[PDB]
């Protein structure tokens, strides 16, 4: 729960922090040796691990899909494939901050959860903000270039870390937009299966 | 792990026997030269293992380190063992052992590491004929 | 899947399949070289995080091969469609390095009719096999040159006689 | 981008020479215009 917590926040659960597909990471709430207050701090940290397990499951599942053997992106195809390649790179400092926690707990044998809470309360904000960016794409079956608009309407975010983190994703998938445009504007041929780039 | 390393040991013993057998007078003019061109490739295989042994004297060598080091020798002795068995199995003397080497030069054309070994053996074996 | 790759690509039927099989071992040795050079003794999670951006590509290579499988011009064009298929992602240079050496004997077969005119066939991987004299039966790459190769060879094979 | 230029550029330079040499071989040697 000092190493099991870094392991469960790494996305590998364990039967203290019981992974449930409904309740994400869930402490099992009845313990005679710890007590209800640290349980609440553990639940508060398990929100981040729940979001991370759902993010990694979405990235593993919907790479758009694997070698692509009906397609729409994340059901098969390229623009949301650029979205997930942006998404794991955006989630990278959370991994590296966890690895830095591991070295500090390697150095000192007794560090608090309030120590971990203060170090990870900057990702405690960024994760629920990008959850809605993924959720609109899943719900409205957002096909092709409308993902570009969907991340841009939240690139007017007003948490400045959230604005910059979504800007990185927009630059990445603008990469594949510029890639298709440098084919049709330059060599005269479209290169699009079932996704589009605003020219029929 | 040593079971994975032992193929270069097995692909060495079948090369030294080929050079020891086909250096006899009955094997013509060209199969002499084919067993002639392989021994400069035997020299490098020994030199690596002596250098690794002198490195092992300092204790700065591991079993994983050795398995990393011997990767080119595992390929080069394998091509020599393939040529050795291909000359032995189908009896190849004179012009017949000059055809098979020209075939293996066409088998390896895009690697440029096994091609150069095989192309060196072709020009060296083509000297008496 | 690494063990499932060495079981599948160990042999040195088709010649372009041999070329593709020998190109795969040019990559698997790099996979064995990047491993076991960096970490003497590292943390557990460092291993799972380090081999994540690389290992999923190794699982992608299972769906490319079997672990049926075409041969000839069929395989050389299937691997081509696999390129534009997944172009802009990180699987462009590995598939491109496989295609660059999987076409290497086929370019010799093409390089016969342009330079020498000696038609070379082993098992039928060439799309073309062998008074009137013009019964070399003919019937992906651009078709603007495909029919042209067929007459560019037969002109040389007529001038030899 | 998949531009097949490394194949057809050392090839189309030779195709035209072969075909021009063949038609010229017919005309100035075997008198196809005379038949």
């Amino acid at each position: 729960m000092i190493h099991e917590l870094l392991l469960a926040l790494s996305g590998y659960p364990g039967s203290i922090f019981t992974w449930n597909k409904r309740s994400g990471l869930q402490v099992s709430q009845d313990f005679p040796f710890l007590h209800p207050s640290e349980t609440s701090v553990l639940n508060r940290l398990c929100r981040l691990g729940t979001d991370y397990i759902r993010f990694t499951e979405f990235i593993e599942q919907y790479t758009g899909h694997v070698q692509q053997q009906q397609g729409q992106g994340g059901l098969h195809g390229i623009y949301l494939r650029a979205f997930c390649t942006g998404l794991d790179s955006v989630l990278q400092p959370y991994r590296q901050a966890l690895l830095d926690l591991e070295q500090e707990f390697l150095g000192d044998p007794h560090l608090s959860i309030s120590h971990v809470n203060y170090f990870l309360d900057q990702f405690q904000l960024l994760f629920p903000s990008v959850m809605v960016v993924v959720e609109q794409i899943k719900s409205q079956k957002i096909h092709g270039c409308q993902i570009l608009e969907t991340v841009y309407k939240h690139s007017c975010g007003g948490l400045p870390p959230v604005r910059s983190a979504l800007e990185k994703i927009l630059a990445v998938c603008h990469g594949v937009m510029y890639k298709q445009l440098s084919a049709w504007m330059l060599h005269g041929l479209l290169l699009d299966q079932h996704e589009e780039f605003f020219i029929k | 792990l040593v079971h994975r390393i032992l193929p270069v040991a097995a692909s060495y013993s079948a090369v030294t026997r080929f050079i020891e057998e086909k250096s006899s007078f009955e094997y013509g003019q060209v199969n002499h030269a084919l067993a002639a061109a392989m021994r400069t490739l035997v020299k490098e295989h020994l030199i690596l293992v002596s250098q690794l042994e002198q490195l092992h004297r300092q204790g700065l060598l591991s079993l994983q380190k050795l398995w990393f080091y011997i990767q080119p020798a595992m390929r080069t002795m394998d091509i020599l063992a393939s040529l050795a068995t291909s000359v032995d199995k189908g009896e190849c003397l004179g012009g017949s052992t000059l055809s098979l080497l020209h075939d293996r030069s066409f088998s390896y054309t895009g690697d440029s590491q096994a091609q150069e070994l095989c192309l060196y053996l072709t020009k060296a074996a083509s000297a008496p004929y | 899947c690494y063990t499932r790759l060495s079981h599948f690509s160990l042999q040195p039927k088709g010649l372009v399949f041999q070329a593709f099989t020998s190109g795969l071992r040019r990559y698997l040795q790099y996979y064995r070289a990047c491993v076991l050079s960096t970490p003497p003794t590292l943390s557990l999670l460092t291993i799972g995080f380090l081999f994540k951006k690389l290992g999923r590509q190794l699982r992608y290579l299972a769906e490319l091969c079997g672990v049926a499988f075409p041969t000839g011009v069929k395989l050389l064009s299937y691997l081509y469609q696999e390129a534009l298929h997944n172009c802009s992602n990180e699987h462009y240079p590995v598939l491109l390095s496989l295609l660059k050496t999987s076409c290497e004997p086929y370019t010799r077969f093409i390089h016969d009719w342009v330079y020498s005119g000696v038609f070379r066939d082993a098992y039928g991987e060439f799309m073309i096999q062998v008074k009137l004299y013009w019964t070399h039966g003919y019937v992906v790459f651009l078709k603007h040159i495909a029919h042209d190769i067929y007459v560019c060879g037969k002109t040389i094979n007529l001038l030899k006689l | 981008v998949l531009m097949k230029r490394s194949i057809t550029a050392p090839l189309a330079a030779h195709i035209s020479l072969v075909n021009k040499a063949a038609v010229d071989y017919f005309f100035v040697e075997l008198h196809l215009e005379a038949h």
